[PDB]
């Protein structure tokens, strides 16, 4: 549901609104259905629908010397 | 015969910024034109399938949008990130290279542009899917890259070399030898820092620098204003809301009315999206602009005249600014010149002797070969001169002696 | 009816002075007058340059710097012939204004 | 193991041909719907902007 | 609705236009004040003026 504060409708809240049935993991993986500002879906293992905070691609660092 | 050969370059530092996208709208047809009535929205039912292809066309933009920031900015793999300890060769990048002090994590050229660039009727706004941190670390990771490997990061896995190293090629490039580099080292990093602070400046005080991207946020916004200027206007009707036409009349002459409130909202619906739609055209032809500028610019050294910046192309380095992307392109320009005599073959035996790689110049009483681009003159030996023929047919012509190291050492 | 025209903010006049700098810029100068400061050199020179940019190299040009020419004047001349007497030259633009 | 290699030259000079700027027009809103009227104008002020 | 039909397709021939504009700007930028590298964008053959 888009923008409405939710105490008025597992539940989940976000900037683009709250979600209704899916369990906030704090893992992030590559992104699958864009839900928005940040935050999408997927469906992914007992196997639910899940809704994490994108990833940019695996770190990195470079043994940088002069 | 006479030839003008730059003595002394110096170092330059432009910008140019191009738009990336706009802001995710969605209108719904419903609630504007008929919001909370019943005989409005039976009335409303009977134009086929008017507002649904509405609501297909402004996703369509929406998620266009998302596409175009997508490809101007995630053109990186990884994410890469700048050593601990900065010695780089002299050069310093501390304007541009977020700072971690910072409370939120942007450089200080970011944090200009964001300062420097500043209803309830159905009307929505979606919010984007990036967020702004999040092309931070796009742009903090394509720096790094940039400045620690080069351009090997966008062509494969991402190589070290130093950066004094990295600048000589990159002068190599355009044909200036690298010793230049190699023994002015100091100079030119006075003038990269030097120009850095002046781009801060300059941008800072001037504030209409960056006017093609407010430009698109005012006039976006005049479009919703007109919108909803819509909404107190009787386009011929008696009055302009629902509950007085209905309250002051019967339905056999509410229903004429309340059709001609339908109709001319409907086309003001109408007109908006198609402005929309030319709009989000154009704004989708500076994206692609701008995702080559970052491709063939950012990623590469380019030798496409005047893409990269008016004059010979050394360097480039993006910067997020509200909805658009801001390049600092780093080039080089001659500046102090110098008259010569010129000649195009030099008959010694009778042969004539072009130079591999040089212009054939002299002051007064001598003769030299010199690259093109600075003046560097050597003496004129069999290494950077090849033979072709004998001296009759060029016209122009000049005797003089070619050098040979190999017979001193012969004559020992 | 309410139909104006206006007229261009420059003339021919002054496009024409434009690209009447341009062909002096690049007899001139070359490829350096849009990099900086104007720099001369003479014209053999610079086809010289042009040549050796796209492989062959320069002996072929100080060697055949006659018959060159002679190439460059006729399709000069041709194409004033051609684009004098065909009618259909010009369609690209005369489109537009239809 | 067969090449050809071209022993000769020849220059061409090919036109080619851009617009660039069409005509600048302009048309009044009120003069051209209808102009020199009054009920026009009465009529017209509750249709927008 | 004449006027609006009108003021349509000349923005979208506006846009068309610009789009040979830029293109044109491309060309002389790169061609007239450059040697071009890249094939059949400055005439069929290689490029010299
Ligand atoms: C409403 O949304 C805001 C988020 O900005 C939040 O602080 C608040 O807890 C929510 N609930 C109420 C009753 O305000
Ligand atoms: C080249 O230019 C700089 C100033 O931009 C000057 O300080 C430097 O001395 C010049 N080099 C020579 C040999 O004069
Ligand atoms: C780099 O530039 C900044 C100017 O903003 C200066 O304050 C800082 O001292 C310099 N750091 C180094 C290592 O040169
Ligand atoms: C070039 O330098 C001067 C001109 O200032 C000239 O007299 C001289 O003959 C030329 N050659 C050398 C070695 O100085
Ligand atoms: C340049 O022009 C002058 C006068 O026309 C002529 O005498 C001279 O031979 C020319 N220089 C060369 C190298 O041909
Ligand atoms: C060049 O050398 C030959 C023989 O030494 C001579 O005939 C010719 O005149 C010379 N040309 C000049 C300009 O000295
Ligand atoms: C090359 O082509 C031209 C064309 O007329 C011809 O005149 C010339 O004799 C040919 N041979 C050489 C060696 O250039």
């Amino acid at each position: 549901y888009q923008d409405v504060n939710c105490t008025e409708v597992n539940v989940f809240q976000t900037r683009a609104g709250c979600l209704i049935g899916a369990e906030h993991v704090n893992n992030s993986y590559e992104c699958d259905i864009p839900i928005g500002a940040g935050i999408c879906a997927s469906y992914q293992t007992s196997q639910s629908i899940i809704a994490y905070t994108m990833s940019l691609g695996a770190e990195n660092s470079v043994a940088y010397s002069n | 015969n006479s030839i003008a050969i730059p003595t002394n370059f110096t170092i330059s530092v432009t910008t140019e910024i191009l738009p990336v996208s706009m802001t995710k709208t969605s209108v719904d047809c419903t609630m504007y034109i008929c919001g909370d009535s019943t005989e409005c929205s039976n009335l409303l039912l009977q134009y086929g399938s008017f507002c649904t292809q509405l609501n297909r066309a402004l996703t369509g933009i929406a998620v266009e949008q998302d596409k175009n920031t997508q490809e101007v900015f995630a053109q990186v793999k990884q994410i890469y990130k700048t050593p601990p300890i900065k010695d780089f060769g002299g050069f310093n990048f501390s304007q541009i290279l977020p700072d971690p002090s910072k409370p939120s994590k942007r450089s200080p050229i970011e944090d200009l542009l964001f300062n420097k660039v500043t209803k309830f009727n159905g009307l929505t706004v979606l919010p984007p899917l990036l967020t702004d941190e999040m092309i931070a670390q796009y742009t903090s990771a394509l720096l790094a890259g940039t400045i620690t490997s080069g351009w090997t990061f966008g062509a494969g896995p991402a190589l070290q070399i130093p950066f004094p190293m990295q600048m000589a090629y990159r002068f190599n490039g355009i044909g200036v030898t690298q010793n230049v580099l190699y023994e002015n080292q100091k100079l030119i990093a006075n003038q990269f820092n030097s120009a850095i602070g002046k781009i801060q400046d300059s941008l800072s005080s001037t504030p209409s620098a960056l006017g093609k991207l407010q430009d698109v946020v005012n006039q976006n916004a005049q479009a919703l204003n007109t919108l909803v200027k819509q909404l107190s206007s009787n386009f011929g009707a008696i009055s302009s809301v629902l509950n007085d036409i209905l309250s002051r009349l019967d339905p056999p002459e509410a229903e004429v009315q309340i059709d001609r409130l339908i109709t001319g909202r409907l086309q003001s619906l109408q007109t908006y999206v198609t402005q929309q739609l030319i709009r989000a055209a154009e704004i989708r032809a500076s994206a692609n602009l701008a995702a080559t500028k970052m491709s063939e610019c950012v990623l590469g050294q380019s030798k496409r005249v005047d893409f990269c910046g008016k004059g010979y192309h050394l360097m480039s380095f993006p910067q997020s600014a509200p909805h658009g992307v801001v390049f600092l392109h780093v080039t080089y320009v001659p500046a102090q010149e110098k008259n010569f005599t010129t000649a195009p073959a030099i008959c010694h035996d009778g042969k004539a002797h072009f130079p591999r790689e040089g212009v054939f110049v002299s002051n007064g009483t001598h003769w030299f070969v010199t690259q093109r681009n600075f003046y560097e003159p050597q003496i004129i030996t069999t290494d950077n001169t090849f033979v072709s023929g004998n001296c009759d047919v060029v016209i122009g012509i000049v005797n003089n002696t070619v050098y040979d190291p190999l017979q001193p050492e012969l004559d020992s």
